[PDB]
């Protein structure tokens, strides 16, 4: 229509993908030293815990 | 080094002229005003006894002999009738010879063309007009003089081509104004050469968050735009017409007359000499009536 | 006097050159055998090692000098062949894009032809060196993160083909030139109305800046820490040591949140990556959907009100009206 | 003559020559780009066609150095 | 409105003690509106281009060797070396023919 | 670090500070005559 | 809360100013006497750019402007509402980002590090000192400092850039772009060379330090090491806002004229 | 004198020679960048003709 | 003599005749640039005739 136009969308689509990526990122960030450590028990920020990974090593 | 700054628009825009002091001050101070000749108010009621005249015609006696030492001390130099006449006939137009004086045609033009310049053009010169010592400095030749080079060259703005605009005026684009990123940078050379012949930076005649904006941008870039029509009127109708009558040495190498631009009345100033008044004092070169309330004779 | 700040390497340790991890070498092979620089030692890594060249490499080098002696000589010829002009003026000397009259139909070889020519075969180059970039990532079993990111730059640099192609001329490429491309870049932001206020070119200045900021930062923690093993980042990946520790807390107690010696780099790649991709997509917008940022700024609330410096009478609107920049003359008018 | 045991003289000649080289090409220089003592130009005038900086100065009617602020 | 005997403000039939004066933000400043708004009090829409139905083609010395758009005034005002100024243009050309060779 | 050496080093420290500010009294006086400033 | 191995960490000394009372965590925040100074002048700024909004016309974000007083105020503190508040949140910046860059080194003294995070940061202190500070000073005004709004600083960004009619042509400003330009390939660089190496082909092993070397030098013929591109990064990154604060602070001051004349010297060598 | 048990006579010496320095160079820089001490160029005037500020 | 000892002969050498290379070539290029004393252009004029400083 007239007020929306194709800039406007176009930041409006990059703005969510940004959001997205902070979040994957930030569920990265947690991969080590989790969970916190609090006299309530464990916590866990948003986004959650993410599952453990594990690495691949040659044999000897 | 001392910055001398002047605000030319509203605090936090970024709108300011900077000038180096030390500079400033030995240019302000090698400019030499010729002192105004004292005035010749009390000649007698009678005919005019000039015999080749066509521009003088409106003025007393006693005021045309101080209007002609004002033009020798402002073109050629003081006294000094051998640049324009000859001292034995000072109504001919010839050599004794039989070659014409084309120093005196050239300033008959040029007498009509300040007149002009005075008259019709108010909108630039407001109250501060122009003699002949704004363009010629005391020399024959002026600054500023330029002849025909190529297609682009920017100076032609001034002789006859016409707009420069390449801004659109809505947010989507259109066929209303196709202008190409290269015709931008036209633009912006000619606009570095005006503020190079002003001594003044962009912000002098703009608000650079957008340029198509007169509302946004000082009241300078308004008579800005009448010196462009006023110069285009002089270029096409005073100077370059006098093609035939210049010496082969005068033309450029296309053969055309020289022609003027900014700097030839400024020479890198916001104001030709500061802003110097000279020409009130100066009736025969008036396009007008009065000039401050001071009425012209007649 | 000073704590040793890790800044410079005073003690260089030689042995024999590295051959290098056994490759796949029936295309291409390695040249070299490996030197050493001094000079070069003391800031990083001291060996000038061999270099491998292959298939995508050697037509991207044919290709891309291909460009380079076009652009030379077209600079070259337009200052009469001077050597002398053509070192003094250099910086000012371009190969200019087409007319703007031509549209995208091809040009004069003297008015645009050699340009068109010129950016095709650096075009060509570009991505044969990205097929050298992946091919190198994937010979040495390698994640193929660098070939994405040189993806992102090439994105930002394919724009200034289909910009122009979008509007519909070739006249509106970049010259190759030192400062007529600057020229192009200020003329660019005119005529389209203060790209300042192109959301997409905000964007991209602040993952710009955002990359200084963690280059620095990342750069400075592990400086910091080198003295505990903290430049051995792979080890500290897959060992987490005290350095990366003492790395997380620095910032969680300084900033209240941490990364981690992994994804620190996920950070910082991407970064840099969006520079690049929000910035195509600002010139992609820009001609084809809004015309004047500016004036799109003021529709979305973008620019901030000042006093007028400047008020117009009813006739002076009619006046002040201007007129769009049409062709320059072809005569020489006698008057 | 114990200043010597308080400072090595080998770092002070340095810093003696150089801040003394410094100063005279900053002097030289200054008076280089002065206007009365431009002596590669105008060396050969004498003293008294020398340029001399104005004295108390007198002011000025309807023009200014500066434009309007 | 201000009461003739006291000179006092008036607002809404009620006086006021104090010296009025009108409220308003810093330095008079106003919240932009429509950019189509931002045309009122700004000269009209400039005219077309003023474009040549034809085109002559220039001789060899009228012609730029150097296509930069914007090389006349970020080098050539301030350049002015003889031979770098020479090398501006193409130089005139003949043919073996019109030379009686 | 003896204490005698501090007020060898005191005596000629001082007679070097008073010697410069003489000399730059001198220097002052001088100018002064030149061209005075109050 | 705590990492999992944050607590042994957490111990006492390192402070520059304060002892004990000063030598606590709020939340995951550490606070010490530059914490407190931090947040102190990080409050008293907010607060003033609030009222500074609430004075102005609109409350939108991107139009929000304080600007800075006019050039006829010399170096004078101007009048509140006619850009003094503008000094003053100038004056309260200033304090916070020298408290954050001194509580930024009491944090490193305290975790065994060495001093390098502070001196980085010191550099974009020093680009924006120089901003508002060093070149208003020399230029003799406070009016030559930037306005306090997210559009109209750049504004006044794209305003003093036109005061030298063209920009593009100073060349510390060409320098510290290069560096910028320069630091932003590097990050990608070393950031997908870690990736690579940390997240390789599927099904192979996690790489070595060899291999990143072996990379580099079959793509380009010169491997940086592994401290060489920190540092690398490091310098890179300081140097453009240094050579920012170069730029900035010839214009006006030293160079008054347009930046393209400045190459006169180029074009006028004997040569 | 005790203070040179309390402040080193080398440190005191450098950092005493180097603020004199930079204060005789700055105060002869703002005599000559003023108009009536411009010495190199009015240094011949006299008394009488050297500039004096205006009552402003 | 003694200064020998205590400056490295091949040090101070290398120094100074980089230092006099240096100063020679500015001061023959400062009078290059100058109007009276652009002898390449101007030499074969006589001291009467050669530019001089106005005033
Ligand atoms: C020249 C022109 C171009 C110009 C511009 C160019 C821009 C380029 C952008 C590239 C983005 C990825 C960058 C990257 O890391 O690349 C490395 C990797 C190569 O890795 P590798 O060599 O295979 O190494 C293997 C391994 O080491 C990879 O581990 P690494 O840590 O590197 O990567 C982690 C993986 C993990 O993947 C998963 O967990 C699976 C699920 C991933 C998400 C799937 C859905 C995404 C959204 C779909 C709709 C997306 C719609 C937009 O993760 C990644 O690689 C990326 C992680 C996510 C990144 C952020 C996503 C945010 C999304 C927000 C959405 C909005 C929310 C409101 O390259 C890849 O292509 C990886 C993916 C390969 C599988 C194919 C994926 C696409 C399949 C469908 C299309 C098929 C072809 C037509
Ligand atoms: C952008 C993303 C956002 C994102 C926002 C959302 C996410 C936020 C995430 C933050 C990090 C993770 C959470 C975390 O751990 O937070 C720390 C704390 C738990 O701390 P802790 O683990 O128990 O550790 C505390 C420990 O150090 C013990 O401290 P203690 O309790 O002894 O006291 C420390 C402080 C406070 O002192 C008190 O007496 C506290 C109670 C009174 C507070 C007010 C006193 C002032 C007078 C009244 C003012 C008020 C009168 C009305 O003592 C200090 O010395 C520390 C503070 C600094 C003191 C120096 C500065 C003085 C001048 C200050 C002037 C300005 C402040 C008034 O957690 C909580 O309080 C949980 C709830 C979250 C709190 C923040 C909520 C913010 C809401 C914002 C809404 C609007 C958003 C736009
Ligand atoms: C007056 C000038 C205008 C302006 C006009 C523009 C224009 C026009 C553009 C930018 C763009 C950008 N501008 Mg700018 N910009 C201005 C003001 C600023 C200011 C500032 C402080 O004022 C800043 C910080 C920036 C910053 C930025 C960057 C974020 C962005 C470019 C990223 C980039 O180039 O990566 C560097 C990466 C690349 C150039 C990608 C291509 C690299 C290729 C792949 C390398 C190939 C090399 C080749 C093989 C080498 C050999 C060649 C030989 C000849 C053979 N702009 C003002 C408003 N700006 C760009 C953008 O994205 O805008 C949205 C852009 O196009
Ligand atoms: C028409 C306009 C001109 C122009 C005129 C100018 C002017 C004028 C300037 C620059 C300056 C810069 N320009 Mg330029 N420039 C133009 C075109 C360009 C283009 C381009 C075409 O692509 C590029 C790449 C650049 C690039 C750049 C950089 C070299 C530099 C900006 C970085 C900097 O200073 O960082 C330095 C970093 C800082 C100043 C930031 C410091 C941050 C402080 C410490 C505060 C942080 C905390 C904050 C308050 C709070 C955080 C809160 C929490 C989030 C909760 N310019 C055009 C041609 N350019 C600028 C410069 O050199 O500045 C020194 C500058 O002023
Ligand atoms: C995230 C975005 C950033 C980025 C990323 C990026 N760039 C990349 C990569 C990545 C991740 C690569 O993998 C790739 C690479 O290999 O980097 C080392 C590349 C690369 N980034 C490059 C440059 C570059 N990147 C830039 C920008 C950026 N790149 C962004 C800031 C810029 C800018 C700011 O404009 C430039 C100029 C290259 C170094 C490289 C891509 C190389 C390429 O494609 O080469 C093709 C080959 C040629 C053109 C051959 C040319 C030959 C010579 C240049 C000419 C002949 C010389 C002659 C032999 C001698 C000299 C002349 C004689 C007469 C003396
Ligand atoms: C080497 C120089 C580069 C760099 C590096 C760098 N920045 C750094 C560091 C380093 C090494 C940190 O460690 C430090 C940090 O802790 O980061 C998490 C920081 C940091 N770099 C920051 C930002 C930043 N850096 C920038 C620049 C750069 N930083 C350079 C390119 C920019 C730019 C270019 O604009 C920004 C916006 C912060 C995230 C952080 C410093 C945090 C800080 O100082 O916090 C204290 C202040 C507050 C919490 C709030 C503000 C308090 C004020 C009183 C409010 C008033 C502000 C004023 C009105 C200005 C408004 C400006 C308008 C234009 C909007
Ligand atoms: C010799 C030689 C060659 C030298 C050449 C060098 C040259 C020429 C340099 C230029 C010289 C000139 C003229 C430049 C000027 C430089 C200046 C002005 C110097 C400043 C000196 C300096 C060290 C800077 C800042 C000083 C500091 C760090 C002050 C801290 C003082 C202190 C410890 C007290 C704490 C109180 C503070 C800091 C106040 C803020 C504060 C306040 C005000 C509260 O009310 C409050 C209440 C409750 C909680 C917190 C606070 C709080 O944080
Ligand atoms: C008391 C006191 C104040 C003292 C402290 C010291 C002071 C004063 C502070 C600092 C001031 C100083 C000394 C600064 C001067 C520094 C100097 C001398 C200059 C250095 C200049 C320099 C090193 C080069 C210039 C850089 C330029 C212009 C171009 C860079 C080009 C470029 C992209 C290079 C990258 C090189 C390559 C091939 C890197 C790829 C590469 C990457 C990206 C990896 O991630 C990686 C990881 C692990 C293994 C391998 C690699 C690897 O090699
Ligand atoms: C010794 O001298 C010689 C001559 C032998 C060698 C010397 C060479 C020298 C000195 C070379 C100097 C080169 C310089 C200084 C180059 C400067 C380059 C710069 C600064 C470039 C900057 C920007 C340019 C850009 C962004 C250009 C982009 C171009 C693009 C994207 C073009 C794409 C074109 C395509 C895809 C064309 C396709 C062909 C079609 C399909 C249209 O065919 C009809
Ligand atoms: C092509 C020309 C050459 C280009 C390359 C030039 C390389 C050298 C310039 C970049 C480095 C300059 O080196 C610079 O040194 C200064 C001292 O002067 C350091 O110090 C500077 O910043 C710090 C940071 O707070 C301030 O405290 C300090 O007062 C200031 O001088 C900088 O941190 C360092 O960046
Ligand atoms: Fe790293």
């Amino acid at each position: 229509m007239q007020y929306i136009d194709g800039a406007q969308i176009a930041l409006y689509a990059f703005w969510l993908f940004f959001f997205g990526l902070i979040i994957y990122i930030r569920r990265e960030d947690k991969r080590e030293g989790y969970p916190l450590e609090s006299p309530q028990g464990p916590r866990e920020g948003w986004p959650a815990m993410p599952e453990k990974k594990t690495y691949i090593h040659r044999p000897t | 080094t001392a910055t001398d700054s002047v605000q030319v628009g509203y605090r936090g825009t970024g709108m300011e002229q900077n000038y180096d002091h030390g500079d400033l001050k030995k240019q302000f101070a090698q400019v030499k005003i010729p002192t105004p000749l004292p005035p010749a108010g009390e000649s007698p009621p009678g005919p005019l006894p000039w015999q080749n005249v066509q521009v003088l015609n409106d003025i007393s006696v006693g005021e045309f002999n101080r209007t002609m030492v004002a033009m020798s001390t402002w073109v050629a130099g003081t006294g000094n009738c051998a640049y324009c006449h000859n001292i034995a006939n000072l109504a001919a137009d010839t050599l004794p010879n039989g070659k014409p004086l084309y120093t005196k045609l050239v300033a008959r033009r040029m007498l009509q063309m300040t007149r002009q310049i005075n008259g019709q053009y108010s909108q630039h010169v407001k109250n501060t007009g122009v003699t002949c010592y704004t363009c010629h400095m005391g020399k024959p030749l002026p600054n500023g003089l330029w002849f025909y080079s190529s297609q682009t060259d920017y100076l032609r703005h001034y002789l006859d081509r016409d707009g420069a605009r390449v801004v659109t005026r809505d947010v989507a684009p259109s066929n209303a104004n196709r202008s190409s990123v290269k015709q931008t940078e036209w633009t912006y050379a000619l606009m570095i050469s005006q503020s190079r012949s002003l001594g003044v930076n962009c912000t002098y005649c703009h608000n650079t968050r957008q340029f198509a904006s007169w509302k946004e941008a000082p009241p300078a870039r308004v008579t800005a735009y009448h010196g462009i029509l006023m110069l285009r009127d002089v270029n096409q109708n005073y100077l370059s017409p006098l093609q035939p009558v210049y010496p082969s040495v005068r033309l450029g190498t296309q053969g055309d007359a020289p022609k003027a631009q900014c700097v030839t009345c400024h020479n890198g100033n916001y104001k030709p000499l500061y802003g110097a008044q000279m020409v009130k004092d100066y009736p025969a070169l008036w396009g007008r009536a009065d000039w401050n309330g001071v009425p012209f004779q007649g | 006097m000073l704590e040793y700040q890790n800044l410079f390497t005073r003690v260089q340790v030689r042995t024999v050159p590295e051959a290098g991890i056994e490759i796949d070498e029936s295309t291409g092979t390695r040249y070299g055998t490996g030197t050493f620089s001094y000079l070069a030692g003391k800031f990083g890594d001291a060996q000038i090692g061999p270099i491998y060249l292959g298939w995508a490499g050697v037509l991207s080098l044919i290709f891309g000098f291909m460009a380079f002696e076009i652009i030379g000589l077209n600079m070259w010829a337009s200052v009469g062949w001077d050597p002398v002009e053509f070192i003094r003026q250099l910086p000012w000397l371009a190969l200019e894009p087409p007319p703007p009259q031509y549209g995208l139909r091809v040009p004069p070889l003297a008015q645009g032809g050699w340009y068109l020519m010129a950016g095709f075969f650096l075009t060509i180059s570009i991505l044969l060196w990205w097929v050298r970039v992946y091919r190198r990532a994937r010979a040495l079993n390698m994640g193929t993160h660098l070939p994405w990111a040189f993806a992102s730059a090439i994105f930002l640099y394919s724009t200034f083909f289909f910009q122009p192609l979008l509007v519909g001329s070739w006249s509106e490429m970049v010259p190759f030139g030192i400062f007529p491309h600057l020229d192009w870049t200020s003329a660019f932001s005119i005529r389209y109305g203060n790209l300042y206020y192109n959301p997409f070119h905000a964007l991209s200045i602040a993952f710009l800046y955002g990359s200084a900021v963690l280059f620095a930062m990342h750069g400075a923690t592990i400086l910091a820490v080198a003295r505990l093993g903290g430049e051995r980042e792979i080890e500290q990946i897959t060992d987490r040591g005290t350095a990366a520790e003492r790395s997380m807390l620095f910032w969680r107690w300084t900033m209240g949140f941490n990364a981690t010696m992994e994804s620190i780099h996920r950070w910082s790649w991407w970064f840099a990556v969006l520079t690049t991709f929000s910035g195509g997509i600002g010139i992609l917008l820009t001609g084809t959907v809004v015309d004047n940022w500016y004036l799109w700024g003021v529709k979305h609330g973008l620019v901030a009100p000042y006093p007028a410096q400047n008020t117009l009478t009813e006739e002076q609107q009619q006046l002040l009206r201007g007129r769009y920049q049409g062709t320059a003359p072809d005569s020489f008018p006698s008057y | 003559h114990r200043i010597w045991l308080m400072f090595d003289p080998r770092r002070v000649m340095v810093a003696m020559v150089g801040f003394l080289a410094v100063l005279a090409l900053v002097i030289h220089f200054i008076l280089l780009s002065s206007q009365r003592y431009s002596w590669i130009e105008n060396g050969t005038l004498s003293a008294a066609q020398a340029p001399v900086g104005a004295s108390a100065p007198a002011a000025a009617a309807e023009m200014s150095p500066l434009p309007p602020g | 409105p201000v009461d003739p005997v006291t000179g006092q403000t008036i607002i809404n039939g009620e006086p006021v003690v104090g010296r009025v004066f009108i409220m308003q933000k810093t330095d008079g400043t106003v919240k932009l509106g429509k950019w189509q708004a931002q045309y009122d009090g700004e000269p009209t829409a400039p005219e077309a281009a003023n474009v040549g139905s034809s085109y002559t083609v220039p001789a060899p010395e009228h012609t730029r060797r150097m296509r930069g758009i914007m090389i006349q005034s970020t080098l050539w005002s301030i350049d002015g070396k003889r031979s770098a100024r020479e090398r501006r243009h193409y130089r005139p050309q003949t043919t073996g023919a019109a030379l009686g060779q | 670090m003896t204490e005698d050496e501090a007020r060898r080093f005191h005596g000629y420290f001082v007679t070097g500070t008073l010697g410069y500010i003489i000399v730059a009294a001198v220097a002052h006086f001088l100018a002064w005559q030149w061209r005075p400033w109050f | 809360a705590m990492l999992s191995f944050e607590k042994k960490y957490r111990v006492r000394g390192g402070t520059l100013i304060g002892g004990d009372l000063f030598d606590f965590w709020f939340g995951p925040f550490y606070v010490g006497f530059f914490g407190v100074t931090t947040i102190f002048f990080v409050t008293l700024g907010t607060l003033l750019c609030v009222w500074g909004a609430a004075m102005g016309p609109t409350w939108n974000l991107w139009q929000i402007s304080i600007a800075p007083p006019d050039l006829k105020y010399g170096l004078g503190l101007a009048p509140l509402r006619e850009g003094g508040l503008w000094q003053i949140i100038t004056l309260c910046a200033l304090g916070a980002f020298g408290s954050w860059a001194l509580r930024q080194a009491e944090i490193s003294r305290k975790l065994g590090m060495g001093m390098h995070i502070p001196w980085a940061y010191g550099g974009a202190v020093l680009a924006y000192a120089t901003l508002v500070v060093i070149r208003p000073m020399l230029l003799g005004a406070w009016g030559h400092g930037f306005p306090y709004g997210i559009f109209s600083h750049l504004d006044w960004v794209s305003n003093v850039g036109y005061q030298y009619l063209h920009f593009h042509y100073n060349p510390a400003h060409m320098i510290a772009v290069t560096f910028f330009f320069t630091n932003c390939l590097a990050l990608a660089m070393h950031g997908s060379l870690i990736l690579s190496v940390t997240n390789p082909k599927k099904g192979t092993p996690v790489g070595t330090s060899e291999t990143e070397n072996v990379f580099f030098r079959d793509l380009l013929g010169y491997s940086i090491g592994a401290i060489g591109i920190h540092r690398l990064g490091l310098f890179l990154a300081v140097g453009a806002a240094v050579w920012s604060a170069i730029c900035i602070v010839i214009s006006g001051p030293f160079w008054t004229k347009g930046w393209p004349e400045w190459w006169n010297w180029w074009l006028n060598l004997p040569i």
